[PDB]
């Protein structure tokens, strides 16, 4: 059996999904990862593809290509799981404690041969995973660092926010690599314009969403903290964003809601949208649903 | 146990 | 006397009997789950049903009471400019509190990282007015704080206000003597004086993390010879020690970091 409370669902480009999920309460508060040819058939685990027990919770996920997981686990652990050539077992490549507290995010960069991660221990560190070591480390922030999002236009180039106020861009081609963007709120949630250069929306704890340009117009679409940002992968994205409240909202390029849903009847912890159809959405909360929206597009 | 196990480091 | 501060738990008597075995005597650990956030106003997440948290069978009651300390949870935030926010966190701050003394742990950790604190002083107040001696409230602070420590590495882009955070809580908590401090040493260390009143204090423990070990030719972990002086004046007050982070130095093992701090208090100046 799975655990109750779904961390992170996230799709990949052949269409299976990918749903890494921990039991926050219980006698046991160990992890699990799952993955599903058929999105439809989760979280059911018999229908599950392949799936696999890890040992402490998933904080955070992300693909590396088309085999490999990219797992942050809270006990200050980067885990790096490999399917098998016939995507049968999840199987462990390699296991770093770099990290003295909780992994709050991890993201790939765009070359995909490297990744990044920041904890609650106010520290960021840059990986390769081919070496599997560390490059970089980073006490940049001055408090626990909230979201991590590697730029998916150009490499080497990723956005930061913590519970400082603070919202870093690096650049760590060049010296003095940091650099502060700024409108205010705690930022919550980054995201990247993904057909445009320089262009990316951030959240903020009061519910608000602001796109600014790295060279701000903003709108308030939720109650409580936004939790999470995702674009759309149609060619005009339709930017949907979840938060506290329970809620999905669907915006325009502009910031205006164009659709909105409230299946979930407690957190809201990850969406993503598929890829063999652009319309569907697939989301996941720790009420142990995972729902498809067929947003109006 | 190990000589120098706890001496001081430069 | 010597405390690991795990942040994760994956089963209870696991933790706890590996901890033993690694040579410390307490084990400090989250009540709650650091990132199961709580809801307490707004439905419909105010209705989450099923446990809350693990039940306390697990351990005897002796258990509770000596080898287990507890830490508030990293997303309550009683000072936050958010309306919402402030009450969620005063709820859950009130819940972890209340779960805490139903355990009965000896000693309980809350963190300092803000020049205000007044609401955690209230909460923290009207809780110890409840009536039950049976805990004490430790304070984490650090020496120097973050927004002194960062790697100026950002491009566009005093060490008294520790102590002031510390005074101004305790004097909002009007002194109360089940306040103590839980000094966190960071890397570097301020000026003579500084620590010299830090030493006035009711320090009850101090936290060592283990990224502020150099290495010795050997390969054993060792702290430098300015810290030597620090911990020797502390184990004048006889506090506690909690080794936290993780084994920077992979190649020994995380027993090394106590084994190293043993050879100081046994050559402790007579």
């Amino acid at each position: 059996c799975m655990e109750r409370q779904l961390e992170a669902a996230r799709y990949r480009s052949d269409g299976a999904l990918l749903l890494g999920a921990s039991s926050l309460s219980g006698r046991c508060w160990a992890g699990s990862l799952w993955l599903f040819k058929d999105p439809c058939a989760a979280p059911n685990e018999g229908f599950c593809s392949a799936g696999v027990q890890t040992e402490a919770g998933v904080a955070d996920l992300t693909w590396v290509g088309e085999r490999g997981i990219l797992v942050a686990s809270d006990s200050g652990a980067v885990e790096l799981w490999e399917l098998d050539e016939n995507e049968t077992l999840i199987v462990s490549k390699f296991c770093k404690y770099e990290h003295d507290d909780i992994v709050s995010t991890v993201s790939v960069l765009s070359s995909g041969t490297q990744a990044v991660s920041g904890s609650k221990d106010i520290c960021i560190k840059v990986w390769d995973l081919a070496q599997q070591v560390v490059l970089s480390s980073y006490r940049a922030h001055a408090a626990q660092v909230t979201c991590v999002a590697a730029s998916p236009h150009k490499d080497s180039v990723f956005l930061s926010c913590s519970e400082d106020n603070r919202i870093l861009l690096w650049d760590t081609r060049c010296p003095k690599p940091a650099s502060q963007i700024g409108c205010g709120y705690l930022p919550t949630s980054l995201a990247w314009h993904p057909q445009q250069s320089e262009v990316f929306v951030f959240g903020d704890e009061n519910g608000t969403v602001s796109l600014v340009d790295t060279k701000v117009l903003s709108s308030a679409v939720h109650s409580q903290c936004v939790t999470g940002l995702v674009f759309s992968p149609h060619s005009v994205p339709f930017l949907a964003s979840l938060s506290e409240d329970c809620s999905l909202a669907v915006l325009d390029s502009s910031l205006s809601e164009l659709f909105r849903s409230q299946a979930h009847r407690d957190f809201v912890r990850d969406a993503t949208w598929s890829p063999l159809n652009h319309s569907l959405l697939t989301t996941v909360g720790w009420d142990h649903q995972v729902v498809h929206h067929v947003v109006p597009t | 146990t190990v000589a120098g196990q706890f001496e001081d480091a430069d | 006397s010597s405390g690991r501060d795990l942040n994760c738990v994956p089963e209870i008597a696991d933790t706890l009997g590996a901890v033993a075995k690694q040579g410390f005597d307490f084990l400090c650990m989250p009540v709650f789950h650091p990132r199961f956030k709580r809801e307490f106003i707004q439905e419909p997440a105010k209705n989450r049903p099923g446990p809350q948290t693990r039940s306390d069978l697990l351990l005897s009651g002796r258990d509770w009471n000596t080898l287990i300390v507890g830490k508030l949870s990293p997303w309550i935030r009683p000072d936050s400019k958010v309306e919402k926010i402030r009450r969620n966190s005063e709820a859950a701050m009130l819940q972890e509190l209340n779960f805490g003394a139903y355990l009965g742990l000896p000693a309980f950790l809350l963190p300092l990282n803000q020049e205000d604190n007044t609401n955690l002083a209230r909460v923290l107040t009207n809780h110890i007015h409840t009536g039950h001696h049976s805990s004490m409230f430790w304070m984490r602070v650090p020496l120097v704080a973050p927004e002194d420590l960062r790697d100026d590495i950002i491009e566009n882009a005093g060490e008294e206000k520790t102590w002031m955070w510390w005074h101004n809580f305790r004097t909002l908590c009007d002194y109360s003597k089940r306040i103590a401090v839980a000094l966190e040493i960071g890397a570097d260390l301020p000026s003579n004086h500084v620590i010299d009143r830090w030493l006035g204090e009711p320090i009850k423990a101090a936290i060592l993390p283990t990224s502020i070990f150099l290495t010795n030719k050997k390969g054993f972990p060792v702290l430098s010879k300015m810290h030597q002086r620090l911990i020797f004046r502390l184990l004048k007050l006889e506090v506690q020690f909690i080794i936290t982070g993780t084994n920077h130095h992979s190649e020994k093992e995380f027993c090394s970091y106590l084994q190293y701090l043993e050879y100081l208090s046994q050559n402790r100046p007579p």
